């Protein structure tokens, strides 16, 4: 079964009781035992985590659930289907994380001016139009079959 | 004809029976991987047939039966029709698929979920095949959806790997944003041309179509690698390698420009629509060429090489030339398949180790494999001249000789450059290094499946670009007429490539141990885009989710609001009524001010 | 009682059955029309589908 | 993929990847030997040696266990353990 | 983050930088023989100071290490094809069936492979056999009334098995 | 079979391939036995199907409707005249969109079989087309979902008093 | 010769540049050896209940059931209606419906006032 | 229709007077034998609708829906086993009866005439539902959901009696042909606008829309299996039936008064598609799934197209299938494991091999496979809003997108993976849940090769 106790009403104060209540219950430490604090958006008690912890936890310790580095008795990070490995994966970067947006809007930013000044300067090798033989290819053109003729010749040269 | 009718659909039907067998089967056969393969070469065999007459004479045909939901002024049959693409592409995809079912004959021998894997890439190409064939809109999004899943289950072939389903959840996704693409094009087609069918769609021109424009653009690029909506390539990469050969070497990498070359005439006028064509093309082509350099996998290295390939078509539909397009296509399919094969065969003989890094000297360790990678990656660039030169280089041409954007000119020469000097690469650090692999060795190739297919198919990479591009009705005038020094530079190009990447391979016989340089960085780690985006855009939705959605607006405020103030407001006045003490004095005085508050105040009787 | 003689009895019941919302009656019967009316010059799909001398506009 | 390991077979190869270090002697390099006691190697190579066992073989060992190997027989044991070395 | 101790010390701290510098220079530097020059010299310059009876500079001078080692790392560190990260991360998990399994067969079948049921069969009443008692007690009986560990003592008393095997010995092969 | 009047086709018109070769004509051989190994079974069974079926005969008549007589020409609430009317302009309804199906399954055999030059020799089928969609449109098309026949009747109403003052305004 | 590797909400900070890990007091040795024995007496708990080969079902973890209940049933128990709450629940709940119902507004007023001009292009527009 | 009213009475005093190992085999083979009776119905051609009495009648949006009334009566009685069978004799008949009942006052709401008897048989309809999920809600707050639902649906429902009174006393008799061949506009005057919001928010209540949606999760999460499809399937396109059928009258204020309903269902649609991407409690997924589909519904019956309206009965009956056979699914893991959470129960490639193919065909269907019916609905309902307004298809794709993440995401969270190796407990699949899958996808794939039949009034 499960003890009525073992629920969770209301946040931190006052400090001595309750929050040895919370260390006996959450199972944690004392002084690291954090609530939100209560801003009044629901939340209850549960505590606050380091809040990545995913692409943490180096997976040689041989722990109990393969797949979601477990030990049956963390307190459990209130965003955890957030963060199962498969949906978020906060690795430490690299590089950093402002460097990474800085540079990937300016290159996509320099990209994108680059195709406008294309845009306005095409190529073209020196060429006329083509020399359509029967008025710019008239009646092959979208109908038209006896409402008017359309002159227009082309001469050699 | 009733020949080439009859012909055509039973090469439809030749690919309906092994499934249905062994769902009836229950007694557990053998040869089960001997029948599909050879069910799949009696599909060739009957597919060669047809194409032939179509070359031979012409003759260009539709099929169309069985109607369901003839509703409103529209119909829609099952209908799909034999024009030039969904004529003579069949055989290629068939023959493709064909040497990947012997060259998974061999390298899935040791599971005993073979049976189930040969079912599942089976109805990938039948649902491959309604894709490429149809014309009825309705069908093609059936084919659409079907690759996409299929794509999703194959990816996922082994479960555990919780890479692998991520990857494969990345891949569905990109689906369904081509899937959003592709809805909103069959939403203009309805409400502006009374159906959605190529026929009528083709023979009403109409003036204003950037809507449908952009839909199609969207389609393309969620389907088939392109930037913005690439990065899902790696990720398709990360399942076996059989899936992945078929997956980018032909099937389900083509369609997102397959449905841009099936709409070539929508796409002839628009000069806005073709400038976004080459100019998207541009981006992907360059952007893909960079992030392929400084790779050490070598399943991402040949996924980059293809999302360029395919940045070269979007190009390539950029200038009104869908037919080297389509050139480009087949022998790209021959090309990459037999790219993909050899780099199986290299990786599941040392172990399934599968890096470049722990592999380096491996030339003369039989160099059957070594030869056909080489054949496989000097047919990268097109050594002038082979398969790889026509399609490459008639279409860098061309788009020399067209009226471009001055811009994709350019990006087509770094690509070219740029894929030159990571096929020298790969083929210095795979073959003709120092040997740097772990004892033990376990090299064979002796092997009479993975022979014949490797064999087949670099018989098939050095004829069929020559024998499909001579025998074609010709559809465009070819230019021909080049200045100089604008015809040579493609050779140009790739030697200067090769030459690089030479001397930046006697660099690396140095020692110095240098330093990144932040462009090493940009090229090596993806630059950016998977990484900001996959670790931005979950946390923002999810955010959303829990403090907005679930937490706060839902549950805690719709309480609050609809059943909250009611039930304080109902136990408060129950608590002020009800709530009086048992005196009578209080009854009679209410009696007193009642009777004298109707009389008086609020009357009663006036 | 579940499949042997619900599932293909209902598959063949409602595989075919008489014209659901008279459709094959409407196409043989738009087929004789419009042959009809390619036969005797009339345009085909005559517009304002009730009779004009069968009308009365309100007036201003 | 899947080549039958065996224990005499797992202990010539690591005994020749031993011999082929350099400043060990090939007379005197037993398989009852420690790291610390009679081939007198420091902390430093000792890592080295786990690190040419991981890079053979083709896997880490954690370094709970690279304390605390210091000897040719428990690293034997130690891959024992990882691969389940029986037919 | 560890299962012996609260820490990993200052030693093994080191040790690990060293291994990922090694391993870093391994993914950094092709053709073995560079490679093996310049191991050599990080080993000299882990020489340099080795012999500090100072504890402060040496931890400074470790911090420092692992800012030099950070900004010179490589952006694909050459990952083994059997690691978590790696290639295969559990590649061959599609069989790897917990045996917990295997029982709920149709005795057909437990007819087609009757010797191995058998020896299973007494496999389980060795487990059962020894459960309660030995195990239980040799828990609930050596350590503090916190236990404080993550290690447990062995069946050294007289007999039978150490506490806590099943689904340690009871694994997948790892290549089936 | 069908009425070719109203499934009009154009005449046919097939040349003759006059090799000009010495291969020669694989495709020839294929055919000719493709012929003779496929076209004769089918036509003995189907004329064994035939004797079996023509052996008693059944008939299915095309259904055949009167003309109850007009929406307009009934009375103010008075249902027993409106369900008549209204169930004859449904029935008229729906025989008119398969006109309209007609239309384009002709729109869609001229597109096919005129080939690649597809403004010669469709443009009176085009015509047509348009004509008909005209008046469809003018008719039919703005009504909604709830068309029983009274929002028809106040569409012609309204859109033949606009007409009505537009050339009234003209003249 | 390194920036000193800024962190995020993203990008995760390793192990090795903490660099409060190489300011050992005998706090941080305290509460390690706090946290081993926490950790060791929960694997023996559950080692215990988890090798018995008499028990059937699950172990039922106390930890998944407390973080269930936590997150689903514990929300609207304890709550009071703060500055905050009602101001991201009035932004976040109301903002984008009212947004959108203007922006459909505006689409269907310009439809309906450009085929009251009838110049449209429903010349064939049927399948509405 | 008396033919099947009259029968299903007498499949009543059967339970009664059968007894122990014999009420069983005659519920469901009588069952199945009206389930035969009622695909002998389907006739109904051209012109009009087809009378069953002075008294019922058949419009051809109420066939589909009665049939698979009717088909989806015995597969939940095999379905309300194993969690009942350890139960009272007598309270098994009891459940058995109830069962009877409701579908007795389902085919009365089904094949009403008058929408004052169609209201009373709506009441009707509500009564058993409230009954059984009440007595084996079998969780702690089954009293709070039987609450939230009484006191949403009849407080929801209750001025639509007024309404209805009130368009009897000033309209004549409420006949659907007499509601039709009569009806005359009615103009922008706030009454107007009363009634019909009176109307409309009964039926808004029982879809739900996206403010009153909170009536739905508890009483699924807290339901037994038989209520839980009942309810669902049954009750939700009950509503939109009533809805469609009561939106022939007030259609010139329709326009003017229908724009604040539209964008609070196309928001809420996109944000119930959010929420059912992170939540735990497997089992509410399906419900939200339910929310987000309806809510399509609405844009569907909202905008007055014949486009919008076979789109809307398609998805009706697809939507039906499919959430009552994912309820049937998420019944068979609870029953596998005691948590009803989502990331405790995973694993189940390897074990049960086959319970994953049908894990897969439902949660394809989930994502609109193409040729299956849920497209068909999804793909009309997107091509007449478009035709409706040129801006809203963002909504439609987004919602395609979020739809196909989180019905992937219940594919591959509990089933994907690794087993937790601490189950130990799990039985091979049964024949009877694999009975139950057969008889969910048969029909589906049957209709989605010949769909002309589902397709409502304006075919
Ligand atoms: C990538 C960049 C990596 C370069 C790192 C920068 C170089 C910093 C150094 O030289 S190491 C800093 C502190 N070094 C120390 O040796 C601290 C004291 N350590 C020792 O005395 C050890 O060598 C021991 C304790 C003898 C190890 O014994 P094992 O061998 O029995």
């Amino acid at each position: 079964s499960h003890i009525t106790k073992d629920m969770l009403p209301g946040p931190y104060p006052k400090t001595p009781e309750e929050r040895a209540a919370a260390a006996k219950k959450y199972n944690m430490r004392v002084e690291d035992y954090e609530p939100y604090p209560d801003d009044g958006m629901g939340y209850g008690d549960y505590p606050k985590l380091p809040d990545r912890s995913q692409q943490e936890r180096d997976p040689w310790y041989d722990w109990d659930h393969p797949d979601l580095r477990l030990n049956w008795g963390e307190p459990m990070h209130w965003d955890l289907d957030m963060y199962i490995r498969n949906r978020v994966d906060t690795s430490p970067t690299p590089v950093n994380w402002n460097l990474m947006c800085k540079h990937l809007f300016g290159f996509v930013a320099f990209m994108l001016f680059m195709f406008w000044v294309g845009e306005t300067y095409p190529t073209y090798q020196p060429v006329g139009p083509k020399q359509y033989p029967y008025n710019n290819l008239y009646l092959e053109r979208g109908g038209d079959p006896n409402k008017e003729p359309e002159p227009v010749v082309h001469y050699e040269i | 004809m009733n020949l080439f009718s009859s012909l055509t659909l039973v090469t439809l039907i030749l690919l309906t029976m092994p499934i249905a067998a062994i769902n009836f089967n229950t007694h557990k056969f053998t040869n089960y991987p001997l029948y599909v393969k050879t069910t799949i070469s009696c599909a060739f065999i009957t597919s060669m047939i047809p194409t032939m007459m179509f070359i031979h004479t012409g003759q260009e045909m539709i099929i169309s039966n069985w109607h369901w939901l003839t509703i409103q002024t529209l119909k829609l049959s099952l209908s799909f029709k034999m024009d030039f693409f969904s004529m003579m592409f069949v055989p290629v995809a068939l023959f493709v698929t064909w040497s990947i079912m012997e060259f998974s004959m061999w390298y899935m021998h040791s599971d005993p979920n073979i049976n189930q894997f040969f079912k599942y890439l089976l109805l990938f190409l039948i649902t491959m095949l309604i894709l490429v064939t149809a014309n009825n809109l309705f069908q093609l999004f059936i084919g659409w959806e079907g690759v996409g899943i299929m794509s999703f289950l194959l990816i996922g072939w082994w479960y555990g790997r919780t890479d692998a389903n991520t990857a494969a959840l990345q891949a569905i996704l990109y689906n369904r944003i081509g899937d959003i693409g592709f809805i909103l094009a069959m939403a203009w087609f309805l409400i502006n041309l009374n159906t959605w069918d190529l026929q009528q769609i083709f023979m009403l021109n109409p003036n204003d179509s950037n809507l449908p424009l952009m839909g199609l653009i969207l389609a393309a690029t969620g389907k088939s690698a392109q930037f913005g909506l690439h990065p899902w390539l790696p990720s398709a990469m990360e399942g076996p390698t059989p899936v992945s050969a078929l997956l980018h070497s032909s099937t389900m990498v083509v369609a997102g420009i397959f449905l841009l070359i099936r709409f070539y005439p929508l796409t002839e006028n628009n000069k806005f629509g073709q400038s976004i064509m080459l100019c998207l093309g541009a981006m992907t082509t360059l952007f893909t060429a960079m992030c392929a350099l400084t790779q050490n996998d070598i399943k991402k290295i040949i996924a980059f090489s293809t999302s360029s390939q395919l940045g070269l078509m979007m190009v390539t539909i950029g200038i009104n030339q869908p037919h080297l397009a389509f050139l480009h296509i087949c022998t790209h399919a021959f090309f990459k398949a037999m790219l993909f094969m050899c780099s199986g065969s290299i990786i599941h003989s040392l172990n399934d180790e599968q890096d470049i890094r722990k592999m380096g000297g491996l030339f003369k360790a039989m160099p059957f494999t070594t030869t056909a990678l080489i054949i496989g990656s000097l047919a990268l660039t097109g050594m002038p001249f082979l398969t790889g030169f026509y399609s490459k280089d008639l279409i860098i041409e061309s788009a020399n000789t067209s009226y471009t954007n001055a811009w994709a000119l350019l990006m087509t020469l770094v690509a070219t450059s740029f894929t030159a000097i990571y096929s020298t690469r790969i083929i210095f650090f795979a073959l003709l290094g120092q040997p740097r692999f772990p004892t033990l060795i376990n090299i064979n190739e002796n092997n009479p499946f993975l022979i014949n297919s490797i064999k087949r198919l670099l018989i098939g990479s050095l004829f069929a670009g020559f024998i499909i591009s001579n025998n074609i009705p010709p559809m465009t005038i070819p230019q021909m007429t080049m200045p100089h020094y604008l015809k040579m530079t493609a050779l140009t190009v790739t030697i200067l490539g090769f030459i690089l990447a030479l001397e930046i391979s006697n660099t690396t016989h140095y020692l110095k141990f240098n330093y990144p340089s932040n462009t090493f960085k940009f090229s090596n780690l993806l630059g950016y885009y998977p990484t900001i985006m996959h670790r931005l855009t979950p946390y923002m939705n999810l955010t959303m989710s829990q403090k907005s959605a679930s937490s706060l607006l839902d549950l805690i405020w719709l309480e609050t609001i609809l059943p909250k103030t009611i039930s304080l407001a109902q136990m408060k006045m129950s608590t002020t009524i009800t709530s009086q003490k048992g005196l009578i004095k209080l009854y009679f005085l209410s009696f007193l001010i009642t009777i004298l508050i109707s009389t008086t105040l609020l009357n009663f009787h006036e | 009682f579940g499949f042997s003689i619900v599932l293909v009895l209902g598959s063949t019941f409602v595989a075919y059955l008489p014209d659901y919302r008279m459709q094959e009656w409407a196409r043989r019967e738009a087929e004789r029309l419009v042959k009809y009316r390619e036969a005797h010059g009339l345009p085909l799909m005559e517009s304002n589908c009730f009779d004009p001398s069968k009308i009365q506009l309100p007036e201003d | 993929d899947a080549p039958p390991l065996t224990l005499e077979g797992i202990k010539d190869r690591v005994l020749y990847v031993l011999k082929l270090y350099d400043k060990i002697d090939p007379e005197k390099l037993s398989v009852n030997s420690h790291f610390m006691k009679d081939l007198g190697l420091d902390s430093l190579d000792q890592v080295e040696i786990i690190m040419a066992m991981e890079d053979e073989f083709g896997f880490e060992i954690p370094d709970i266990d690279a304390e605390k190997l210091m000897c040719p027989q428990e690293i034997v044991d130690y891959i024992a353990d990882k691969k389940d070395v029986y037919e | 983050f560890l299962p012996s101790a609260a820490y990993l010390t200052h030693q093994q701290k080191v040790l690990q930088l060293y291994k990922r510098a090694l391993r870093h220079l391994e993914s950094r530097c092709v053709h073995r023989d560079k490679y093996r020059y310049f191991a050599c010299l990080l080993r000299a310059r882990f020489d340099e100071h080795k012999n500090e009876k100072d504890m402060v500079k040496a931890t400074q001078l470790l911090r420092e290490a692992e800012k030099e080692f950070w900004h010179g790392q490589h952006p694909q560190p050459y990952i083994f094809p059997e690691s978590p990260g790696g290639t295969s991360y559990e590649r061959y998990e599609c069989y790897k069936v917990p045996e917990w399994c295997l029982d709920d067969w149709h005795p057909s079948e437990k007819a087609m492979y009757p010797d191995y049921f058998a020896k299973r069969e007494q496999w389980k009443k060795l487990r059962r056999e020894s459960w309660e008692r030995e195990v239980k007690q040799l828990q609930e009986e050596t350590p503090v009334g916190g236990p404080r560990t993550e290690a447990l003592p062995p069946a050294r008393k007289q007999g039978d098995l150490p506490p806590l095997w099943w689904h340690i010995v009871t694994r997948p092969r790892e290549r089936p | 079979s069908w009425d070719k009047d109203v499934y009009p086709e154009p005449p046919r018109r097939t040349p003759a391939p006059s090799p000009q070769t010495s291969l020669p004509n694989p495709i020839t051989y294929l055919t000719k036995a493709f012929d003779l190994l496929v076209d004769r079974p089918v036509t003995l069974v189907r004329e064994f199907i035939e004797r079996q079926h023509a052996k008693n005969k059944y008939y299915y008549y095309h259904r055949e409707f009167r003309r109850v007589p007009d929406i307009t020409e009934c009375h103010e609430k008075d249902v027993l005249c409106m369900f008549e009317a209204e169930m004859q302009w449904k029935r008229d309804y729906k025989v008119d969109q398969e006109i309209v199906n007609i239309i384009q399954e002709r729109l869609k055999a001229c597109q096919q079989r005129e080939g690649e030059s597809h403004r010669q020799n469709c443009a009176k089928e085009l015509q047509q087309f348009t004509q008909v969609v005209k008046a469809y449109q003018d008719r039919y098309h703005d009504l909604g979902a709830h068309y029983s026949a009274r929002k028809c009747l106040a569409k012609q109403k309204q859109r033949m008093l606009a007409e009505r003052k537009a050339t009234k305004e003209a003249a | 010769s390194f920036p000193k590797y800024e962190p995020s909400r993203l990008a995760s900070l390793p192990t090795t540049l903490d660099p409060a890990e190489y300011d050992i007091s005998s706090e941080t040795r305290k509460a390690q050896a706090e946290r081993l024995a926490i950790r060791s007496r929960l694997k023996r708990e559950y080692q215990l209940q988890y090798n018995d080969p008499s028990r059937r079902g699950v172990v039922e973890d106390p930890a998944l059931i407390r973080w269930t209940c936590a997150r689903s049933a514990n929300v609207y128990p304890n709550f009071r209606p703060n500055t905050k709450t009602s101001l991201l629940g009035a932004l976040f709940g109301i903002g984008p419906l009212i947004f959108w119902y203007y922006v459909f507004k505006t689409d269907r007023d310009r439809k309906e006032k450009l085929i009251q001009e009838g110049k449209l292009d429903r010349t064939f527009n049927i399948s509405y | 229709m008396l033919k099947y009213i009259i029968p299903t009475m007498m499949l009543m005093p059967l339970t009664w007077l059968s007894k122990n190992s014999m009420i069983w085999i005659n519920t469901t083979l009588h069952s199945l034998l009206i389930s035969l009776t009622s695909l002998l119905l389907l006739n109904q051609f051209g012109d009009n609708s087809l009378n069953f009495s002075l008294t019922f009648f058949s419009d051809s949006l109420s066939t589909p829906l009665l049939i698979l009334t009717m088909w989806l009566l015995p597969l939940m009685l095999m379905a309300s086993q194993h969690h009942l069978s350890k139960e009272n004799l007598a309270r098994k008949k009891l459940f058995i009866s109830m069962l009877i009942l409701l579908q007795l006052f389902l085919i009365m709401t089904f094949t009403a005439t008058e929408l004052i008897f169609f209201y009373i048989m709506f009441e009707a309809t509500l009564v058993p539902t409230l009954i059984i999920i009440t007595r084996w809600g079998n969780q702690t707050e089954r009293l709070n959901a039987g609450l939230y639902f009484l006191f949403y649906t009849l407080a929801g429902s209750l001025p639509l009696l007024v309404a209805l009174i009130y368009i009897q006393n000033t309209m004549g008799s409420l006949n659907f042909l007499i509601l039709q061949y009569w009806v005359q506009p009615m103009p922008n005057s706030w009454s107007n606008t009363f009634m019909w919001l009176a109307c409309m928010m009964a039926f808004m209540v029982k879809m739900p829309l996206y403010g009153l949606h909170l009536w739905l999760p508890k009483a699924h999460v807290e339901a037994p299996i038989a209520g839980s499809m009942v309810l669902a399937a049954i009750l939700l396109k009950l509503g939109g039936y009533g809805m469609m059928r009561i939106t022939l009258l007030l259609n010139p204020i329709t326009d003017f008064m229908a724009y604040p309903f539209i964008m609070l269902s196309l928001w809420g649609m996109i944000m119930t598609s959010s929420i059912c991407l992170r939540q735990t409690d497997l089992k509410s997924l399906i419900a939200y799934s339910s929310v987000s589909h309806m809510a399509l519904v609405i844009v569907a019956i909202l905008i007055q197209t014949p486009w919008s309206y076979m789109g809307a009965t398609a998805l009706m009956i697809a939507h039906g299938l499919t959430s009552s056979m994912l309820f049937c699914l998420a019944n068979s893991n609870y029953e596998r494991v005691h948590s009803r959470t989502m990331i405790l129960a995973r694993g189940l490639q390897t074990l049960l091999p086959l319970m994953a193919a049908w894990w897969l065909l439902a949660s394809l269907t989930n994502l609109a496979l193409p040729p299956s019916i849920n497209l068909i609905g999804e793909l009309f309902v997107v091509m007449s809003t478009f035709s409706w307004s040129n801006i809203t298809i963002i909504l439609m794709g987004l919602n395609m997108v979020i739809t196909a993440l989180y019905s992937l995401y219940m594919l591959i969270t509990t089933q994907r993976g690794k087993h937790t190796h601490h189950i130990n407990n799990i039985l091979p699949s049964f024949t009877r849940e694999n009975a139950l899958m057969s008889l969910h996808m048969l029909p589906l794939l049957l209709l989605s090769l010949n769909p002309k039949i589902i397709l409502g009034p304006l075919y």
